[PDB]
RNA sequence: GUCUCGAGCCCUAGACAGCCGGGAGGUGAGCUUAGAAGCAGCUACCCUCUAAGAAAAGCGUAACAGCUUACCGGCCGAGGU
């Protein structure tokens, strides 16, 4: 799992609280 | 290996021996698909291309057989169509469809007409400076169009200057 | 409507021609307050939302000319 | 050409290819120059917007314009290199 992908999923989950696969990933969280 | 092709609802595909006939609203096309150990059959609503051998040579043909069958599906329904444009500089070229062959007169100023026979049930429709080769069999259509372009082949002079001729403008 | 960035710098600098080698041959000079004024001018030209980033953009051509800041 | 065997890296958090869409601003960087605006030359090559997008890899123009490359997103879906 490339580090940039894990770090991206974080930034997405961050903006949700306050690639389509990475968005779906952030949603599941 | 085994590849299954689901035949379209518009189509009908019967098969005897090594030959496969594909019928549709746009017509029919029969082909011989013969290669060592590659069995092509019609299992109700799907065409099956299979073999026990999986070597590079076998796989090559299996892929060729697939694309060939898919093209017949498209041909008997949507059809195949090539678009052409007749170009000339000094000498007005007279392109016409006389009988079962397209004839080109006064090409590059020549006295003798150049002609080529149309392959199969391929239809060649001409509208002034535009031509449209069409039919269900992509093999016949593709060649007929090619033949037309090849008909004005010039080997003696510099093509860059002597550009007269009918050319393939649109390919399917 | 607003003139190019490279020109707005040459006014409050007093120098016209740049340099044969940017940063390696310091020509003109500026200050923070000077850059803060040029940042107020360009709004539709710049894509930045804050005035902070507006300054960053202006300070991109500066150093790559010989415009030292104090 | 084809058969066999090994090693490294990539891949369903979607790989390789293809197709579509995006390929943006400060600004046509500065110097050189009548002009040169990614791309005659010299130096530099910095920061905003952002999911990407070079002070531009390749053609192209007298210079522009024009076409793609990088890079990003989508469709596709299994191995790929
Ligand atoms: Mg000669």
């Amino acid at each position: 799992i490339p580090e940039w992908k894990q770090e991206e999923v974080d930034a997405i989950v961050e903006m949700i609280e306050s690639r389509n696969t990475l968005l779906e990933r952030a949603l599941d969280d | 290996p085994r590849v299954e092709l689901e035949i379209p609802e518009d189509v009908d595909a019967e098969q005897d021996h090594l030959d496969i006939t594909v019928e549709g609203d746009n017509g029919s096309v029969t082909r011989r698909l013969w290669y060592p150990d590659i069995d092509v059959s019609v299992d109700g609503d799907t065409v099956v291309i299979e073999s026990d051998e999986d070597n590079a040579k076998t796989m090559s043909t299996i892929g060729t057989f697939q694309s060939h069958i898919e093209n017949m599906f498209h041909g008997v329904t949507e059809g195949w169509e090539y678009g052409m444009e007749v170009f000339y500089s000094h000498f007005p070229m007279q392109v016409n469809v006389e009988g079962d062959e397209v004839v080109i007169e006064n090409f590059l100023g020549e006295k003798a007409p150049r002609r080529t026979t149309i392959h199969g049930d391929t239809d060649v429709e001409i509208d002034g400076e535009e031509l449209t080769v069409s039919g269900p069999d992509i093999e016949a259509v593709g060649q007929t169009a090619a033949d037309i372009e090849q008909l004005t082949r010039i080997n003696d002079k510099d093509v860059r200057v002597f550009q007269d001729g009918v050319y393939i403008t649109r390919k399917p | 409507g607003v003139p190019p960035t490279a020109e707005l710098i040459k006014d409050e600098a007093g120098f016209e021609t740049g340099s044969g080698e940017p940063q390696e041959d310091f020509v003109a000079d500026l200050s923070v307050d000077q850059v803060k004024q040029i940042a107020e001018q360009k709004h539709p030209d710049l894509l930045s939302y804050d005035l902070t980033n507006a300054a960053k953009e202006v300070v991109g051509t500066c150093t790559s000319l010989g415009v030292t800041i104090e």
